[PDB]
């Protein structure tokens, strides 16, 4: 830019959608990691022993 | 007459304190407060317990020599009794309005007022003396003669050695 | 042993003057007065007269 | 010349603020009239007392946090030298502040002074913040005076209904209360929220700093 | 020879509302406000209670009963007093002022967040304080309307509080509601507003592009 003594870069230019694009990345690989997990779950009077199961 | 003042020291626990008037002196059981003498301000105290019709009771003893302050505050903007046409007119509620309107009075003689309170008046004393004051540490404080005396001493000194 | 709860009690009277009603209990001991005065607002027998 | 002050000058409106005349209203909808002084002889007085006095916190606690005057920012408290911090007078619930830098601490009140449990300490003195009086956040309880006028109407109404179920039993007259009161406190909730405004962004971190970045 | 009745306008004096309030149990009104009744002191205070209750209503009032931006200016000492009967106050809403609290304690209002009951430091830049309230005037002087609107919901209520039949208690209800959104819709013909101009982000959108 005139008046200044050094330049500056192209990804400064986009570093906002690069910013979106690493939010949006970070939030379906976290929905999916947490939709991997298994936790189970059996209904209070079972009426069945989970020993045996 | 409404406020008493109180000294503990050892392992007495029970004060007692007696207010002007019939019976306990007292309408309701809100109108008794508690204070304590921390030795410079008028600071509250916590952990006491009415424990009689004229008395209270500390959860602990008081230590060497501490200083604590019984007072009454009563209602300070309604009437104690409200009157309609039409109600169950009972002679005790004009007693105890009368108590009651006579007790808002009673401590502004002992010399308590409200907190921001502020004579924004010219007041006039007609020639009559202003005693006990410490001296003035800010500029809007008023000053004793202590202080002038301190100040015409210093003038001396000054002098003396010119 | 049926017994009900009594909740208010009415009574119906002529003439009376300011008395009162002295409520006791078997069981506790304790006693609780309930005092009624013939001073009712708005009603004729409110002058200071009589 | 002119009438608008002759005329509207004896113009009354009497509302009501005294604890008496809730007490009165709450005498009202059972049978006898109120009565004229609080102390007074008659024993349903002092027990419409008792429940005015023990439904304040319960109605003032909402479920969680009470409406905006039971508000309490940031407090200071400076432990003294013998131990731990006495709680301030009566405090419906006690909060740890949520400024930057702050690690999350146990805070628990037992009667009047806290208990931090995980220390097992009952005396606090190595929690506290780095020259920090520990603030925290809590909630006080006005008396059933210095209150808005609207809430002294929910609270009035709401303790009548309880009043009439233990003394009475009828259904119309307590059907008529419950559904009533809580129509006000509906209509005195809504504007809590729209008192004391807050949107999703700003306020809420993750979105703030999403709004920061990329703009 | 006879006083007779003085002529009524719908129903303008209070005296009325009690009257139709007696009525609906059949009793009829007293001639004199006071008189010696006690049942009509019972009409007198229900109709004082619903005053204050009922213009409220559900959060903010009506349109009469709103009033624009004030201004306080805290004296010397300290904190401002609140003008009799404030059913809710807010701080003004207008550009270039920050969002502080404010809280109404008994009375004079309050401060949370400074936690001193003065609200001094909270003077605005170049202006003394500005906010937006609504008082609650009394019976009198009223649009025509709230009048019949607020008798038939306190005499409906009033009705309960003294034995009534079921038919009596159901009627007035439904009426009293009935009449209640009668005058509801007159709310949104005065100071009638829309989402332009009035919507900030509306109106900025609106100047920009065109």
């Amino acid at each position: 830019s005139y008046g200044e003594d050094w330049g500056r870069p192209l990804c400064e230019d986009y570093s906002g959608d690069l910013f979106v694009v690493q939010f949006l990345s970070e939030a379906v690989a976290r929905g999916a990691a947490l939709m991997a997990d298994i936790k189970y779950l059996i209904r209070p009077g079972a009426q069945t022993d989970v020993e045996h199961f | 007459y409404s406020y008493v003042e109180r000294t503990g020291d050892g392992v007495a626990t029970t004060f007692n304190f007696a207010f002007t008037g019939k019976g306990k002196g007292y309408l309701l059981a809100n109108q008794i407060y508690v204070e304590r003498w921390d030795g410079a301000s008028w600071q509250s105290a916590t952990g006491w317990s009415l424990s009689g019709t004229n008395q209270i009771t500390f959860l602990t003893p008081l230590a060497n020599g501490q200083v604590i302050r019984i007072r009454r505050i009563a209602g300070k903007d309604y009437p104690f009794a409200q009157f309609e046409p039409g109600v169950m007119l009972d002679m005790a509620s004009l007693n105890n309005t009368f108590i009651h309107l006579l007790e808002i009075t009673q401590e502004l003689l002992d010399g308590f007022y409200p907190d921001g309170f502020y004579l924004k008046q010219d007041l006039n004393m007609g020639w009559n003396k202003i005693v006990n004051l410490m001296p003035g540490t800010d500029g809007g404080h008023a000053v004793n003669k202590t202080q002038l005396d301190t100040l015409s001493s210093h003038v001396d000194d000054v002098d003396q050695k010119h | 042993q049926d017994v009900p709860v009594i909740g208010l009690v009415h009574l119906n009277l002529d003439r009376y003057p300011d008395f009162t009603v002295e409520i006791t209990n078997r069981k506790s001991g304790a006693v609780r007065v309930a005092k009624a005065s013939n001073r009712v607002g708005g009603a004729r027998n409110n002058v200071v007269g009589y | 010349q002119s009438d608008t002050p002759s005329i509207m000058a004896e113009s009354q409106f009497n509302s009501l603020s005294t604890k008496l005349d809730a007490v009165n209203l709450c005498m009202r909808a059972i049978g006898r009239s109120g009565v004229d002084n609080l102390t007074s002889g008659d024993l349903d007085a002092e027990d419409a007392d008792t429940m005015i006095d023990i439904v304040s916190q319960r109605l003032q606690y909402n479920d969680g946090k009470g409406w905006w005057f039971n508000r309490e920012p940031r407090w200071s408290f400076a432990p003294d030298s013998n131990g731990e911090v006495v709680l301030p007078n009566n405090t419906l619930q006690v909060l740890q502040a949520y400024t930057l830098n702050t690690r999350k601490i146990d805070i628990t009140i037992r009667a009047g002074r806290l208990y931090s449990t995980t220390l097992h300490s009952f005396d606090v003195s190595p929690l506290v913040g780095p020259d920090g009086f520990i603030w925290l956040d809590l909630m006080l309880m006005l008396p059933f005076e210095h209150m808005p006028l609207n809430v002294l109407q929910a609270i009035a109404y709401q303790a009548a209904a309880e009043f009439i179920v233990s003394k009475d039993a009828d259904q119309t007259k307590l059907q008529m209360h419950m559904q009533m009161a809580a129509n006000l406190h509906t209509g005195m909730q809504v504007e809590e929220s729209k008192q004391n405004r807050l949107n999703m962004l700003v306020h809420n971190p993750t979105q703030r700093n999403f709004g920061i970045m990329a703009g």
